[PDB]
């Protein structure tokens, strides 16, 4: 049956577009950001726990745990 | 839903199916211009049930200021289409 | 698991009962366990492997900050800044252990009471006496300090708590 | 800047007084003192006035 | 700390040797950056402070009101930039000046270590506001308006400057770090309790407190967008900092001069609140609802607990951003319609989809639903008062079943029912409008993350 | 163009210079108050055979 | 809903909307088609009995115990058509209306889709945009001086006219437009 009608609705295109914007910048900057963080957990971090060695006074930043807050 | 969608034709049809179901009108008389007091004779509260019987033959109610001035078929038929918005 | 002290969160021997079937059918729990084991386990363990031998190619240390002891509050003048600067951060610091030393043993009781059972009211009596003694010796401590709250604030209240225990054991014993 | 709070070293020191509290409960259980004290400083170096009421 | 205030003076002479065309786009960036740049103060210890130097100093309190200074900056140019179009160059430079003005201003108030110091910036911050209200203003009412929010401030904070001085010639300091170091109880006497009120007063009547708010509605009302923006978010927490860090040297008469104010506000929230149910101006509506939370903000100071502080530090962050965005809302459809009435333009959701889920998450928000930051500091406070006395939860619980009423009643009203019918020129929203509340809704959803950095130092 | 959108683009260094000066100012202000570095008592501490102050 | 009203109903048109209401009423309350083909009969037996007569005064004493009678005995709970104004979906498709000027702020990227239907569009502008400059004038000077009496509207009279006021009329949504 050919009885298709048009629907009267407003205009789609502008949100639509602000939906795509926002996603395309939060991706571009966040991805790259997902992915260091990815590697650098594979690869580099989680320290471990040791004594400090006698005579030996170590840095403020040889305190913390994670790579990235160090 | 899955209603099909109905048509003049089928409006008129159905009106003169109430219609002539209605005993006290001749079925031989009666046309879609016929007038119900002068044409037919009926009364007022003739009309106001024949109202009804549309109202219940298509499942939705006439306001009582329209209902009395429908005074033929084809005002009722034109009232129910301008109601349901029928092409053809 | 190394991970944590077993002194520190002790754990009972952890006793489990045989399987005993009684019956010819087959149980769907055993062999959904070995469908389980097969294809999670085994992909979610090799992972870790090449995980674990990355980081141990890249091997480094942190350490835990040790904290020299001060004067406390007890022995300061009344007017030497320099004196109650250093001794309200470390009351500030003790402040913050006593509150770690809270939350270990409410730890300590609520796996009790998970791990217990039905019978959680009798077999967590231990737990319960453990946190009752820490949260009394916690209320006299820091109770009713206030939002600005210090170290002289403490050393007042210790004193009048001290008058009161003194003029009660005076009258007791003057009975 | 979301990333760089997240990722904020501990300076509050809560792992620190995690540890301390650690391994001063496992020395009181050891030697049986009585956990937390209810003093906070303790009154061999507080000099009370004598009332004499 | 001048690593944030250096670069917000350079703002000024950066706009005011802009192209003609580009003022927006500089300011915006540069707003930015610096927010950003402030971004780091948030690296708080769980010791004294972040003491820069014997001007300036930084705690776990001033950190948040800081950031979310420096964040408000953007989204209020953003804001600006629709209703300033026909606007001379050198008018807008001077509208974008009185902003930066307040910035730095306010920067400087949260950071000040002295209590005189504080005072000179916390009254320095009226004049660019008075300014944008009466010149920028749209209706004749700003006049008075401007005159209200003057008078009232000023008639509060001319016997705490007495008070100050007094105290130094007392305690020989008004250094904050003294003053805490150093504290005194205060005796009960009536030299004392005028004291109280002298240091108490300017506080409460900037929150506003129930019966000396009457120039809240007529302020925000009357104020252009941005001006409505920055005294919904920041100015009404000058005086929740400020009665923060004053009442460490009024124990213990706040025992029992907190008496009639606890009343006032515990009282006062529900009369506000049933006030929104029956107002036929958005902004106005939005003002009562911002005098409510303020009234719960002064129930926590006074209570003088630490889950007390907590929730009134996290409620107040969470406010700021709820109550800009609701008066972002309101001004968009302001600025379309003309008229500033509830039930004039109806049913919007149909013709406006994405700006009905902008309103539904603003209301949500201002419900207090779990597990929103609101929420966080409500529960917090009632838990503390609470503990206060356990009548207490009557009224908190009649003021959360009403604060539901009113805000679905404000969505029920524009966003559904059938559209108004002779009102054809309601536009599709523009990408800087739906940004603008992007960049209010995400931050809150993010800090529901880390609630910690909103907790104040007792946390 | 070089020497053409300079005259217009200028403008953009003005923030960003700030904040370089406001973080050598913030430097300056630390070297008055070292009363009591490496004095403390609770981070009293002896000197590295090169190192000539314990922060800067 | 589309017939103008007047300034009062006469004594006519209230005795014949009690009728009706009375009928449907019973109908609610009788369930069954010929239980209520019954009571229906003797309703429309007992109403027409005072069908003939003649003075006001007591044809008005009459309709107002009837309509006493009805208020005692009306079905707390009546049958309402579903799309009537107390119905189960009385205003349920309000929310799918979309006015046509809306279809003014699409982009030209969404009114390259449907060119035949916006050419159409464009027609119906112009010819609104003629029409309404007659309207005005037809309409004033029909209009008796001190204002309309009744807002009931003319007709078109001459040929290429149309009928005054006709746009927001004749470009109704729909029933059900989506
Ligand atoms: C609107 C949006 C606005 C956004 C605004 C900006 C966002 C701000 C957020 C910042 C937050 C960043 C952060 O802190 O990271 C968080 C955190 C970082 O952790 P970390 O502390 O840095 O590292 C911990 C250890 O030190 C180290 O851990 P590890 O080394 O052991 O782990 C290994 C490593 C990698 O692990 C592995 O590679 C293997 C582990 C899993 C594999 C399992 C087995 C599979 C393989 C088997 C099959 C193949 C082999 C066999 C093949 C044969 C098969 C038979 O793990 C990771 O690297 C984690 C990756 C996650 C990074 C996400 C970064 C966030 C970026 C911020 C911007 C976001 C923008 C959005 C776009 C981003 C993209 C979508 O990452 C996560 O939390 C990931 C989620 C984990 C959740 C698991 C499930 C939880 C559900 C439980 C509840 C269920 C009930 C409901
Ligand atoms: C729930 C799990 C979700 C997991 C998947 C990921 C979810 C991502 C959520 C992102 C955050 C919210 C974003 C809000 C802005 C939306 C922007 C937009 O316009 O999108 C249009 C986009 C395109 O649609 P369109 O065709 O343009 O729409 C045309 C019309 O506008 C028609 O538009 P519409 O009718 O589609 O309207 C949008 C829709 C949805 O939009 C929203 O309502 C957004 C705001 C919802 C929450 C409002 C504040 C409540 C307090 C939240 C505090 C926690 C935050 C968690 C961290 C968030 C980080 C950002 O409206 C609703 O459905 C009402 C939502 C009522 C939610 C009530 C329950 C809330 C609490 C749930 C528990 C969460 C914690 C559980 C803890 C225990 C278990 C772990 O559609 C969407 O993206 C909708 C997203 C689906 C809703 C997500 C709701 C769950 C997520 C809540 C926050 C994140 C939770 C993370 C943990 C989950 C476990
Ligand atoms: C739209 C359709 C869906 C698409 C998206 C699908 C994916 C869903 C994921 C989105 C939310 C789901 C929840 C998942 C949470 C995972 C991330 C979480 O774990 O990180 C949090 C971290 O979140 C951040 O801390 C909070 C965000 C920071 C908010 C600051 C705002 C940014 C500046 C804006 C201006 C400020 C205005 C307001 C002033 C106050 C908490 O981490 P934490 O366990 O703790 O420690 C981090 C790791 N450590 C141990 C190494 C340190
Ligand atoms: C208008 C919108 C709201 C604005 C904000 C309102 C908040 C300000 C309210 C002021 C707080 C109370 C002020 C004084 C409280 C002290 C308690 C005292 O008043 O009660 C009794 C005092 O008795 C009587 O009150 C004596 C004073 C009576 C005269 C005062 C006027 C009373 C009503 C005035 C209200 C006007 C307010 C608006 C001014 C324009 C206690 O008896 P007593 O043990 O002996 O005195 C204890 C105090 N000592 C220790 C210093 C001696
Ligand atoms: C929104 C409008 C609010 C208006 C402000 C309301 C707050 C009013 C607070 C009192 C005003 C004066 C404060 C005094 C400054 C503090 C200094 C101080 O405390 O010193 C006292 C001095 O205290 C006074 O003298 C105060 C006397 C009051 C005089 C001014 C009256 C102002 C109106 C009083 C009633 C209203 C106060 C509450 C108003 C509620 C809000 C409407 C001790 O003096 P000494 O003699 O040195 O020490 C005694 C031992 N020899
Ligand atoms: O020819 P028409 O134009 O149709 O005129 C019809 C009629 C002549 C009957 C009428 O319009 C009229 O003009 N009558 C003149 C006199 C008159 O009608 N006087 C009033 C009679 S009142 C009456 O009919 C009694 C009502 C009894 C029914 C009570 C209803 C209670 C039901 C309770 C709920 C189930």
């Amino acid at each position: 049956h050919g009885k298709r009608l048009f629907i009267i609705k407003p205009s789609g295109f502008y949100d639509r577009r602000f939906l795509k914007l926002m996603r395309f910048y939060i991706l571009l900057t966040g991805i790259p950001v997902a992915i260091g963080i990815t590697l650098v957990n594979v690869f580099i971090g989680e320290a471990e726990l040791a004594d400090i060695p006698e005579g030996y006074v170590p840095e403020h930043w040889e305190y913390f745990k994670h790579p990235i807050s160090r | 839903s899955d209603a099909p969608p109905l048509t003049l034709e089928a409006i008129k049809d159905r009106v003169l199916y109430v219609l002539k179901l209605y005993d006290k009108i001749d079925p031989e008389k009666l046309s879609v211009n016929s007038h119900f007091m002068k044409d037919l004779g009926l009364d007022s509260l003739d009309q106001v049930e024949i109202i009804m019987a549309m109202e219940d033959e298509f499942g939705f109610e006439i306001p009582d200021i329209d209902a009395e001035k429908l005074m033929c078929p084809q005002e009722i038929v034109d009232y129910i289409a301008d109601k349901k918005d029928v092409y053809e | 698991p190394d991970s944590w002290d077993k002194d520190v969160y002790p754990e009972p021997p952890r006793r489990t009962p045989a399987p005993a079937p009684q019956t010819s059918l087959p149980n769907p729990v055993t062999y959904l366990t070995k469908i389980f084991d097969l294809l999670v386990d085994r992909p979610v363990t090799l992972a870790r492997e090449f995980i674990e031998q990355q980081h141990a190619k890249n091997r480094y240390y942190y350490y835990h900050r040790e904290f020299r002891r001060v004067p406390d509050i007890t022995e300061c003048e009344e007017k030497d800044i320099l004196c109650m600067f250093e001794a309200e951060m470390q009351w500030r610091r003790d402040y913050k252990v006593d509150q770690e030393i809270v939350n270990i043993i409410q730890e300590r009781l609520k796996a009790c009471q998970q791990r217990e059972g039905e019978s959680y009211r009798q077999n967590c009596a231990k737990e319960l006496e453990q946190f009752t003694q820490v949260s009394k010796a916690f209320q006299d401590r820091y109770s009713d300090l206030g939002a600005h709250y210090s170290a002289r604030k403490c050393l007042a209240k210790q004193k009048q708590r001290m008058l009161a225990e003194r003029k009660a054991a005076k009258e007791a014993a003057a009975a | 800047g979301s990333t760089f709070v997240a990722y904020l070293p501990d300076y509050r020191m809560q792992e620190w007084a995690r540890r301390e509290a650690e391994r001063l409960v496992k020395y009181r259980e050891a030697n049986g003192l009585p956990l937390m004290e209810s003093n906070c400083f303790d009154p061999n170096k507080i000099q009370l006035p004598e009332d004499e009421d | 700390m001048l690593k944030i205030i250096i670069p917000t003076t350079m703002l000024l002479p950066m706009t005011w040797m802009s192209k003609h065309n580009m003022i927006w786009i500089n300011a915006t960036v540069h707003s930015l950056l610096i927010s950003l740049i402030s971004l780091s103060l948030l690296n708080q210890l769980g010791e004294n402070s972040l003491n820069f130097s014997l001007t300036f100093f930084s705690d776990s309190l001033s950190a948040p009101l800081l950031v979310l200074t420096t964040w408000l900056l953007p989204l209020m140019l953003m804001a600006s930039q629709s209703h300033l179009s026909k606007e001379t160059t050198t008018r807008k430079k001077l509208y974008i000046t009185m902003l930066i003005l307040l910035q730095l201003f306010l920067i400087m108030t949260f950071t000040a270590t002295e209590l005189i110091l504080f005072y000179i910036l916390f009254e320095a911050t009226l004049v660019p506001t008075l300014i944008i209200i009466t010149r920028w203003g749209n209706q004749t009412e700003r006049l008075n308006a401007g005159l209200y929010f003057l008078f009232y401030t000023l008639a509060g904070s001319l016997p705490l400057l007495v008070a100050l001085v007094y105290i130094q010639n007392t305690t020989g300091s008004l250094n904050f770090l003294i003053i805490h170091y150093w504290s005194h109880p205060l005796s009960n006497s009536w030299s004392n309790i005028f004291m109280w009120l002298a240091c108490i007063m300017a506080f409460m009547v900037k929150m506003p407190l129930y019966g000396l708010h009457l120039w809240l509605p007529k302020a925000h009302v009357e104020a252009p967008i941005a001006g409505s923006m920055v005294l919904a978010a920041v100015l009404l927490k000058l005086g929740g900092y400020g009665m923060m860090r004053i009442t460490t040297i009024l124990n213990p008469l706040t025992n029992y001069m907190a008496y009639p104010f606890l009343m006032l506000s515990m009282w006062g929230m529900i009369m506000t609140s049933s006030i929104c149910l029956r107002q036929t101006d958005l902004k106005s509506l939005i003002a009562y609802s911002s005098v409510s939370h303020m009234a719960l903000v002064i129930v926590a100071i006074m209570i003088q607990t630490p889950w007390s502080f907590m929730g009134a530090t996290a409620l107040m962050i969470a406010h700021g951003l709820t109550s800009s965005m609701l008066f972002c809302l309101a001004n968009t459809n302001y600025e379309r319609v003309h008229s500033r009435t509830m039930i004039l333009a109806r049913g919007l959701q149909t013709l406006l989809p994405l700006m009905a889920t902008w309103w539904l998450v603003a209301s949500l928000t201002n419900l207090a639903l779990p597990p929103s930051i609101n929420l966080i500091g409500e529960l917090f406070i009632i838990t503390a008062s609470f503990s206060w006395s356990n009548i207490t939860i009557i009224l908190m619980g009649m003021n959360m079943m009403i604060t539901a009423l009113y805000s679905l009643y404000m969505l029920i009203t524009t966003q559904r029912g059938k559209y108004t019918h002779h009102i054809n020129n309601i536009k599709p929203s523009f990408t800087r409008e739906n940004a603008l509340m992007a960049l209010h809704i995400l931050p809150l959803l993010l800090l529901t993350l880390n609630p910690k950095m909103i907790l104040g130092p007792l946390y | 163009n070089v020497l053409q959108i300079v005259r217009d683009h200028w403008v953009h260094i003005l923030v960003p210079v700030g904040f370089v000066f406001g973080c050598y100012l913030d430097r300056r202000s630390d070297e008055k108050l070292t009363a009591f570095r490496n004095k403390s008592l609770l981070f009293k501490r002896e000197l590295r055979p090169n190192e000539e102050v314990t922060w800067k | 809903a589309f017939s103008a009203p007047a300034a009062y109903l006469t004594h006519q048109q209230k005795v014949l909307r009690l009728y009706k209401r009375a009928l449907r009423h019973l109908e609610s309350w009788c369930v069954h088609r010929d239980k209520y083909r019954y009571f229906a009969c003797l309703m429309r037996a007992r109403f027409d009995e005072h069908k003939n007569e003649k003075d006001m005064v007591k044809a008005t004493q009459l309709l107002r115990q009837a309509e006493e009678e009805f208020w005692y005995g009306q079905h707390p709970q009546p049958y309402i058509f579903p799309e009537s104004p107390g119905g189960t979906s009385y205003e349920r498709y309000e929310c799918y209306k979309v006015p046509e000027w809306c279809l003014d702020d699409w982009h030209p990227s969404e009114k390259a889709m449907y060119p035949d239907y916006f050419a159409k569009r464009e027609q119906w502008k112009r010819l609104r945009r003629e029409s309404w400059e007659r309207e005005v004038k037809q309409l004033q000077e029909e209009t008796p001086p001190g204002g309309p009496r009744t807002e009931a509207l003319p007709p078109a009279r001459k040929e290429g006219d149309l009928p005054p006021l006709w746009w927001h009329i004749v470009t109704r949504p729909r029933e059900r437009p989506m």
